[PDB]
């Protein structure tokens, strides 16, 4: 056969395993037949071009559908009253009741209401008409085309890059810091000053107007005179109606701090100043490394030079330059870990400090965004650790890493793993024990016997930032502090106004329930890290299979000898962490959603009192809030939430289906499929047809993967339904 | 060589026997001499009666043939069992007692295949055999 | 079934705290705990736990002591048996508490 | 006082006490006086009142929920909430671990260590249990004499 | 008493059950005479 | 029809005395769902004295059974020819055990 | 508000991008 | 072992050290500067940076560009004194 053209070992398989494994190994270029390093890098380059094109097409489709089937123009008038519609529904399975139930957007056809916040995002950017969105979609289609053409072109013989080019670290770092990050954020500041702020003040400025419209009455004279403070004079009044000229100012760069009163989002002038500042900082940072001139550093020199003379790190960072440059898996792990941290940061900061107008009052949108980015964060972290393990299996050279930090990590992996295990057990034992103690006492009717620990440390941090709710008087809660006096005339007025009003999510008040759920989160993070770190460090070998690097990253097992060696691979560690990552992100999002739901209804006391025992979560969060969702459709009718109820049950179904692949293993199914093949061959009128691929059971690793995928899809879809439907049915 | 005229152990039939893959790809056979008419267990399932004299049996897999041989050797005391593989072309080949003596005891003439000149700890690393044709040995 | 039977009838057991059925509520939660705890044994294999035990035994040896009875992960069959036993105990106990609380509240 | 109010002077705590006592009294109103149920419910009421009074006088702080909250930061005014209790734990746990380790070594130097670990030598086990009361100085003595920490070259480890 | 019976009583599960029953009794009696101790009294 | 059957009482240690709910009849305990009260009513039991005698009979039979087990392992152990009597065992079970049991219960 | 001519221009750009995507897919499959 | 050679910038030297101090090639353009020069530079930079920072601690809406520039000498003084120590133990 020639389906897995990249593997004859699969092309010669006489079973369906060939098809399955050709699917699942299509992108492991390194393992493909006759794969050279130049071909590997060039294929990755072209694939990156294709991926960028796909992203551009996806965003273009979003814009096009909001422009065509959307209510953006009638949403920019009363954004706090009109629900934003994502796209129209055309399903030939809908009944008249369903069509009517989904015509909620005042559009006269069934629609979906967007939960992505693109409406608020674009309105803040400066989009006002549907023609603006359509032009954006046209440009993004053009950009997808350009990047597809670039990907095709750079696979041509005279345009294929070389490895001396792919491994050029200094020039790529300089260009990515200076141009991709720095000048890109500078251009975003330019957009925010030339379009977004005038649009937020009711002055339309576009391609036909931006070359004659001054972003500031003084023009660029304050810039080219050193009188930069003239760009902060006359900010927008507190009575500014976003999108209109009533209450607007003339400042383009400010550091007011806090939130705009009407929009309850950060000041656009503050955002513009932020982007300009980080742009110049990144431009400076992108001039650090040596390129075709004499100025700059060399990362190899720095890494080799950094060795503490005490010798507590050994050879320090010698050889890491070659290790990282020659291992794409090391780079992949670093990038994935950093992007995961940054997307968790995006979730956290985007709720505590909303940047888009009126997004804070879109409760379902905020919850959906937070859950989305937290789940993405967890996936990225799991992937980073998985690719670290893959690097250890494939790209690690001990002789090159003779007694540097990496070899030392491997040296004391036992200490690392054992202490990680101890801290996991510590956290788990005691957090679960406190929860059970509270459960039992409250059950016996003695809630006064609960162990409720005030999160005084986090409360102290809040007070240091300027929260006066808790009486600490530390740094910014103190009016006579040097920290207060230093920033009293820049941002502290607005920042204090934001922190000390209970109308926002900035530094929400916390209590013993928050303490307990935080330590549950600590347990989850530590146990996921335990599984992943153990997998990575034992990937090359353990005492059970001391030659694991020979077998690779994702082999099924080593047989029933030596006591049994099920799940003895680093892939299995990934497979096992993914359960735990899902658990932990579930805990995180449960906490976020319940706290915010209680605050939104104003009964924060419900969380403060029921968060201390697990029955409180099971009753006052899940059972209580599932009512509208499970009533999406019922014997007495249906509403728009029927889709979310159906998807809730869908997630339950696929979750339980994954249980099948995770509990039932291969031999049973193989001995059953044998009987099935016998029956087919022996049945008249159906033995006229024969399989071209011998029907076999699924492999061990394949079954683990399929069960994990079903489990994950059920997890995600069940919670997505619950969160969106409950938020939309409660508010 | 294999004589296709040897009688069979008067089996009563089963649904565990060979299938179309035996007629298309490979069909294994086992021949053995028995001193009396005993009852043995088919590797496919069920009981069969072996004859006094030579008995020929057809199976779909070499593992089935060798399991039957092990049963004969341990349960009974028959050790003259020979295993053959037959292709649709009529290319009957000889497999077990490959050299006429069972593999469990050394015999002069064999050549070592797959033997390595160190312990498993001396295997190279995939980083050392990456983008090269070297072998981890 | 999810709404009119499970969600509807679980109110008695989830609102049993402070009553004589608070034991049924607690057993409801504990049976949930054991049912979930079974999945650790059912979704997992022996190699991972033997390697984790190797690390823990290194920790114990670093303090110049370790049992003469060398610690081993559960056999494959025993891991399956433990997973099944905890699965059945948790599921049946959850139904036990649910049924008894509901019926003793409404009769 | 830290961020909360003393529990001895909180309307929420008083309301919780009142609710508990009223529940018990409603349960008591349906039982004859002097019967075992009446005596049991009366004792429950007395225990509830004593618990609430003792919590009030203990100096515990109580939040808006009306329940005592613990300040586990190190403040000496709230040491009895986490630190002294935790010192008692650490004492008992070090005792247990020290005596268990001693017994492991004792069984190690025996004819049948495995037999000693499944069928115990309870005279020696009780000996070690007794020894465990000065485990801190004993454990530090072991550490400094080098009998506690094993060398890196004498502990088995997997290949890299 | 028979030394074999004493060895049986010295077996691990018997000793674990007896010791943990003794500890449970210790905790139960401590809570029976000094109940509702959420804190060390200071 | 008014008092809930109960035959278990808990000790007042950690507030678990809440489980001694108001079952009825001036009695507070743990409601039981095994049907023993109805079994006894059908059997014609109308006193705690008769139930005490029932418990005594059960204890005596438990002692008899444990003694019989010890005796028939260590003192008089029947042989395989004794065990392999299917006809006799079925005759005796059917007639004696079952038939005489239901005859005595009918009486 | 979005006219059929506009939707048609969008479709034409989509078709061009599809052609380029097929080209890139071929070049990658090699 | 089949990995392509890693390209590094021009004039890339070996800076790895197990001696008491790095080789003074770590200091690049300032490799030939004297240890006394580094000491005086570090002291002057520390004083000037601290002064220019104090002149800007209660930041106004119109801070002085020269004070902003000079405040960056306090971080600079740290590297200067590290270089001073490196250059004292390398013979200079
Ligand atoms: C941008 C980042 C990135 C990149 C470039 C790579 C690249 C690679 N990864 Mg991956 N990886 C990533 C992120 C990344 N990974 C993340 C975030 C994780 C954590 C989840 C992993 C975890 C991971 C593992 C554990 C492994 C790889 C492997 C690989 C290599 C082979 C890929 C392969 O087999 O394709 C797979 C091809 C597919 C088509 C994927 C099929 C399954 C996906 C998940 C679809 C399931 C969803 C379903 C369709 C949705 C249904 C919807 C419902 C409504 C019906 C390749 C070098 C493998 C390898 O070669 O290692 C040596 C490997 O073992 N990766
Ligand atoms: C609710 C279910 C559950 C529970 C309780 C645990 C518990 C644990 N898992 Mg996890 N795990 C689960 C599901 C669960 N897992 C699932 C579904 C998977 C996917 C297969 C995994 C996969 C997994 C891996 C791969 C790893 C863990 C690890 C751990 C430990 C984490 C540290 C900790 O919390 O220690 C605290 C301990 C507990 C919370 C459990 C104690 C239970 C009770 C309260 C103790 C008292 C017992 C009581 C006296 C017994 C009386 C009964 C008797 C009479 C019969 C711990 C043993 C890690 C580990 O072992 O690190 C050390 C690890 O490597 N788990
Ligand atoms: C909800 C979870 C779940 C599901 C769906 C199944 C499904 C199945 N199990 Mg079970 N199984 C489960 C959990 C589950 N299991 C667990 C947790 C375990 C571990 C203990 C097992 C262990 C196990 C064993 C050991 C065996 C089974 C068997 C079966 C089969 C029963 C008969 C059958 O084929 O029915 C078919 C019906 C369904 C699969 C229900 C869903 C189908 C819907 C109604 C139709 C949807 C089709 C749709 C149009 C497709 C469109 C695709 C595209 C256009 C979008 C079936 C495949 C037995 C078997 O295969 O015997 C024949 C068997 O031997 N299971
Ligand atoms: C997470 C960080 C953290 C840590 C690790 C600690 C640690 C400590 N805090 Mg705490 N604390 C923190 C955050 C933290 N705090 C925060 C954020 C706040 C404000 C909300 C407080 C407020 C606070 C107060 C008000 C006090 C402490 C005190 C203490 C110390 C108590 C024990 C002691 O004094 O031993 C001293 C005893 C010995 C060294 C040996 C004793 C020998 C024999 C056995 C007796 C301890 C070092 C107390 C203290 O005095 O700290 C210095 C104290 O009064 N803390
Ligand atoms: C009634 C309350 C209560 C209960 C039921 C438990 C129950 C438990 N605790 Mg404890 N604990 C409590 C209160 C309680 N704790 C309090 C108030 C504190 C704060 C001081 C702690 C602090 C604590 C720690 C620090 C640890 C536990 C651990 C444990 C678990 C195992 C203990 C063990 O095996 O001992 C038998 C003793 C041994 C096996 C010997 C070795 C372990 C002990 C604890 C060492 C003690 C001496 C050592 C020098 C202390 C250094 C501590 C430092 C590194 C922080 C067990 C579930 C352990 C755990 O979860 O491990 C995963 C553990 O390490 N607890
Ligand atoms: C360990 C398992 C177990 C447990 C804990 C219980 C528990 C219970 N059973 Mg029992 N039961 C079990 C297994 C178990 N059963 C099995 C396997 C069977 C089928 C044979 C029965 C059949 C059964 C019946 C028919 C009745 C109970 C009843 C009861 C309850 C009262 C206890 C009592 O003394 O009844 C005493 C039992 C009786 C007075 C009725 C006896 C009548 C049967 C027909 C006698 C059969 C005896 C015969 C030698 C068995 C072998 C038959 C075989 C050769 C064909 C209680 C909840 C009673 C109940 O629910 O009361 C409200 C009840 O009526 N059970
Ligand atoms: C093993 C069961 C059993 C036993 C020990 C007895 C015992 C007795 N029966 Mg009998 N009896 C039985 C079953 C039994 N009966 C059954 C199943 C029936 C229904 C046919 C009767 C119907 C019956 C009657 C109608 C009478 C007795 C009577 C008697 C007494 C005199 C004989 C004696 C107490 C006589 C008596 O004095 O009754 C109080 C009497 O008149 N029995
Ligand atoms: C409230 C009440 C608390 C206050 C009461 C204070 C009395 C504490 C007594 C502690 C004690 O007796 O330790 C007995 C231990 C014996 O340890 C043993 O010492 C042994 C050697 S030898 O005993 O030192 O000869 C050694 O092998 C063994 O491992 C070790 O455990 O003595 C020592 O080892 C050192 C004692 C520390 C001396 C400084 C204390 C100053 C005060
Ligand atoms: C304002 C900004 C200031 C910078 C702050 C950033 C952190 C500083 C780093 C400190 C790390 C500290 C640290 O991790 O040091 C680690 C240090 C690493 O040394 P190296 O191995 O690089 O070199 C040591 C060799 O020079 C000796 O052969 O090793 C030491 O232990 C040596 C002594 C450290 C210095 C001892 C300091 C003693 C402090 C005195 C007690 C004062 C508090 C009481 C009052
Ligand atoms: C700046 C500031 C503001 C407010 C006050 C505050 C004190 C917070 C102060 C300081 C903040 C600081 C210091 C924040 C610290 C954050 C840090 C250190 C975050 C780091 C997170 C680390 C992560 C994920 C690491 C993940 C690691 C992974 C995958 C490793 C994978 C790998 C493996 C397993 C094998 C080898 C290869 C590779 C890729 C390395
Ligand atoms: C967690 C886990 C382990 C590790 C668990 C172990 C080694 C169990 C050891 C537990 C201790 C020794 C039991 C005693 C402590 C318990 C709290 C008491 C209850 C147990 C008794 C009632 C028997 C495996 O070894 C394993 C093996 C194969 C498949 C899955 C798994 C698996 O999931
Ligand atoms: S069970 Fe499946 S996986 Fe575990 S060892 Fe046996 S074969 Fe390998």
């Amino acid at each position: 056969t020639k389906f897995p053209k990249f593997s004859q070992a699969l092309a010669q398989d006489p079973a369906t395993r060939r098809i399955w494994y050709g699917l699942a190994t299509a992108h492991d270029f390194e393992s493909h037949d006759g794969m050279t390093e130049e071909n590997l890098y060039q294929k990755i380059f072209a694939s990156h071009f294709g991926h960028l094109a796909i992203i551009f097409l996806w965003t273009s489709g979003n814009l096009f559908h909001v422009a065509w089937q959307g209510n953006f123009e009638q949403w920019v008038l009363n954004p706090l009253k009109v629900k934003p519609v994502a796209h129209a529904i055309w399903d030939p399975h809908f009944g008249q009741p369903a069509v009517k139930a989904f015509t909620k957007g005042g559009v006269f056809y069934p629609v979906n209401i967007a939960t992505s916040g693109v409406y608020h995002w674009w309105y803040t950017i400066g989009m006002r008409t549907n023609n603006d969105l359509y032009a954006g979609s046209l440009f993004l289609l053009f950009l997808s085309g350009v990047f597809l053409f670039a990907g095709w072109l750079h696979l041509q013989p005279k345009f294929r890059p070389g490895l001396s080019w792919f491994k050029n670290n200094e020039s790529r770092l300089n260009h990515h810091l200076s141009g991709l990050f720095g000048f890109s954020s500078l251009a975003w500041a330019g957009h925010l000053i030339h379009i977004a702020i005038p649009e937020a003040r009711g002055q339309h400025v576009g391609w036909d107007n931006f070359t004659k419209t001054l972003p500031h009455p003084a023009g660029l004279t304050p810039f080219f005179t050193g009188n930069w403070s003239l760009y902060a004079d006359n900010p927008d009044t507190a009575n500014h109606i976003f999108g209109t000229s009533e209450g607007s100012g003339s400042a383009i760069l400010t550091f007011l701090g806090g939130f705009h009163p009407q929009t309850q989002a950060l000041w656009l002038t503050d955002i513009a100043h932020h982007h300009l500042a980080i742009g110049v900082v990144f431009i400076f940072a992108g001039h650090m490394y040596r390129t075709n001139w004499g100025i700059g550093h060399s990362l190899k020199e720095i890494l080799d030079a950094h060795r503490p003379p005490g010798g507590r790190l050994g050879a320090g960072h010698k050889g890491l330059f070659e290790t990282i440059t020659n291992s794409l898996h090391f780079q992949l792990g670093l990038a994935l870990a950093s992007i995961g941290v940054i997307t968790s940061l995006v979730a956290q900061h985007m709720y505590a400090l909303p940047a888009y107008a009126f997004i804070a009052k879109d409760y379902t949108t905020q919850a959906a965004l937070y859950t989305h980015h937290q789940y993405i964060a967890g996936f990225l972290m799991v992937g980073a650790f998985a690719h670290g393990a893959i690097f250890f299996v494939r790209d690690y050279d001990p002789e090159q890493n003779k007694n540097n930090v990496l070899a030392r990590m491997l040296e004391h992996k036992e200490a690392i793993i054992s202490h990680l295990s101890w801290v996991s057990l510590f956290l788990g034992f005691h957090t679960l024990g406190l929860y059970i103690h509270n459960d039992v006492v409250v059950a016996f009717g003695t809630p006064e016997k609960q162990i409720l620990v005030e999160p005084v440390f986090a409360q102290w941090i809040q007070a240091s930032s300027g929260k006066a709710l808790y009486g600490f008087d530390v740094l910014l809660s103190s009016s006579n502090s040097v920290a207060t006096n230093a920033s009293n005339n820049i941002w502290l007025p607005g920042w204090l106004d934001a922190i000390n009003s209970g109308k926002n999510s900035l530094f929400l008040p916390i209590g013993p329930g928050d303490f307990l759920v935080h330590h549950a989160i600590a347990l989850g993070l530590h146990t996921t890290a335990l599984i992943l770190v153990k997998g990575a460090l034992d990937a090359r070998g353990s005492k059970l299979m001391p030659d694991k690097k020979d077998f690779g990253y994702s082999f099924p097992c080593d047989g029933p000898g030596r006591g049994g060696t099920c799940d003895i691979s680093a892939w299995d560690a990934f497979y096992l962490s993914m359960f735990w990552m899902l658990n932990t992100i579930g805990w995180v999002t449960f906490y976020w959603h319940w706290k915010h739901v209680t605050i939104w209804q104003g009964n924060a006391g419900q969380f403060n009192e029921s968060s201390t025992y697990i029955m409180g979560w099971l009753r006052d969060y899940l059972w209580l809030n599932s009512s509208p969702l499970i009533n999406g459709y019922n014997p007495f009718g249906m509403n728009s939430l029927a889709v979310w109820a159906w998807m809730f049950l869908f997630g339950h179904l696929i979750w339980a289906t994954g249980f099948m692949f995770l509990i039932s293993w291969r031999g049973y199914w193989q001995e059953l499929i044998e009987t099935l093949a016998w029956a087919h061959e022996r049945t008249p009128l159906a033995n006229l047809v024969r399989w071209k691929d011998k029907p076999v059971a699924l492999s061990i690793v394949q079954a683990r993967l399929v069960g994990l995928i079903h489990f994950t899809v059920g997890y995600v879809f069940t919670y997505a339904a619950f969160v969106i439907a409950s938020t939309t049915g409660k508010f | 060589t294999l004589n296709l005229q040897i009688p069979s152990p008067t089996f009563e039939g089963s649904t565990g026997g060979w299938l179309r893959a035996a007629e298309v790809e490979e069909k294994y056979a086992i021949t053995w001499t028995s001193g009396k008419e005993q009852v043995f267990e088919m590797p496919t399932g069920g009981a069969a009666i072996m004859r006094k004299g030579e008995n020929l049996l057809y199976l779909a897999r070499k593992e089935q043939c060798l399991a039957l041989g092990t049963q004969l050797k341990t349960g009974f005391k028959i050790t003259d069992y020979k295993i053959y593989r037959i292709f649709p072309s009529g290319e009957v080949q000889y497999l077990h007692p490959k050299d006429g003596v069972f593999p469990e005891k050394v015999n002069a003439g064999r050549i070592g295949v797959g033997n390595v000149s160190h312990s498993i700890g001396k295997n190279l690393n995939p980083s050392q055999i990456k983008f090269t044709n070297k072998s981890f040995n | 079934w999810l709404r009119d039977f499970l969600w509807a009838q679980a109110s008695q057991v989830i609102q049993s705290y402070g009553s004589s059925l608070s034991a049924y509520g607690l057993i409801f939660l504990g049976a949930h705990f054991i049912w979930a705890f079974s999945l650790m044994f059912l979704f997992s294999g022996r190699g991972y736990w033997q390697e984790l035990i190797e690390s823990v035994v290194w920790a114990h040896n670093k303090l110049n002591f370790a049992p003469a009875i060398q610690p081993r992960a559960l056999s494959i069959t025993q891991g399956r048996a433990v997973g099944l036993a905890h699965y059945l105990l948790g599921g049946i106990g959850t139904t036990w508490a649910f049924f008894l609380a509901r019926i003793i509240s409404v009769g | 006082v830290a961020g909360l109010t003393p529990c001895k002077d909180s309307k929420d705590f008083q309301r919780r006490l009142d609710g508990s006592v009223k529940k018990l009294k409603t349960r008591l109103a349906k039982y004859e006086k002097g019967t075992p149920p009446a005596l049991a419910l009366e004792k429950q009421i007395e225990r509830t009142q004593a618990r609430f009074e003792r919590y009030g006088k203990a100096g515990l702080l109580c939040g808006t929920d009306g329940l005592p909250h613990l300040i586990t930061d190190g403040r000496w005014s709230h040491s009895g909430e986490f630190v002294i209790p935790g010192l008692f734990f650490l004492y008992i746990a070090g005792w247990i671990g020290w005596v268990g380790r001693s017994y492991v070594l004792f069984a190690r130097e025996s004819d049948k260590p495995t037999e000693k670990e499944i069928i115990l030598d309870v005279p020696a086990a009780l000996s070690f249990v007794s020894t465990g009361f000065i485990w801190p100085v004993s454990a530090f003595k072991e550490f400094t004499s080098g009998n506690l920490i094993a060398d890196e070259s004498e502990i088995t480890v997997s290949p890299r | 008493m028979d030394s074999n019976f004493l060895k049986y009583l010295s077996t691990a599960p018997v000793l674990l059950t007896v010791w943990l029953s003794f500890t449970a009794g210790l905790v139960i009696e401590a809570n029976r005479f000094f109940p509702d101790m959420l804190y060390f009294p200071m | 029809t008014a008092v809930k059957p109960s035959a278990q009482v808990v000790w007042p240690i950690v507030g678990q005395e809440v489980l001694n709910g108001d079952v009825g009849g001036g009695f507070q305990g743990v409601q039981i769902t095994s049907g023993f009260f109805q079994i006894w009513r059908a059997s014609g039991i109308t006193s705690e004295v008769e139930l005490y005698w029932c418990a005594l009979a059960g204890l005596l039979m438990s002692g008899l059974m444990i003694f019989a087990g010890w005796f028939h392992y260590h003192k008089a152990a029947p042989k395989l020819e004794w065990f392999q009597n299917a006809e006799s065992m079925l005759n005796h079970h059917l007639s004696g055990l079952l038939g005489l049991g239901c005859l005595s219960w009918a009486g | 508000m979005i006219s059929d001519t506009q939707i048609f221009v969008a479709l034409i750009l989509a078709l061009v991008s599809l052609v380029l995507a097929i080209r890139l897919g071929t070049a990658l499959y090699q | 072992a089949g990995y392509s050679p890693v390209p590094s910038p021009d004039n890339t030297k070996e800076t790895y050290w197990e001696t008491k101090a790095p080789s003074s090639q770590v200091l690049g353009i300032g490799k030939d500067v004297s240890s006394g020069n580094y000491i005086v530079a570090s002291v002057v930079a520390a004083v000037v940076g601290a002064a220019c920072t104090g002149q800007c601690i209660p930041l106004t809406v119109s801070p002085n560009p020269v004070f902003i520039l000079g405040s960056f000498l306090l971080p600079y003084s740290w590297a200067l004194h590290v270089a001073a120590w490196i250059q004292r133990n390398n013979g200079k």
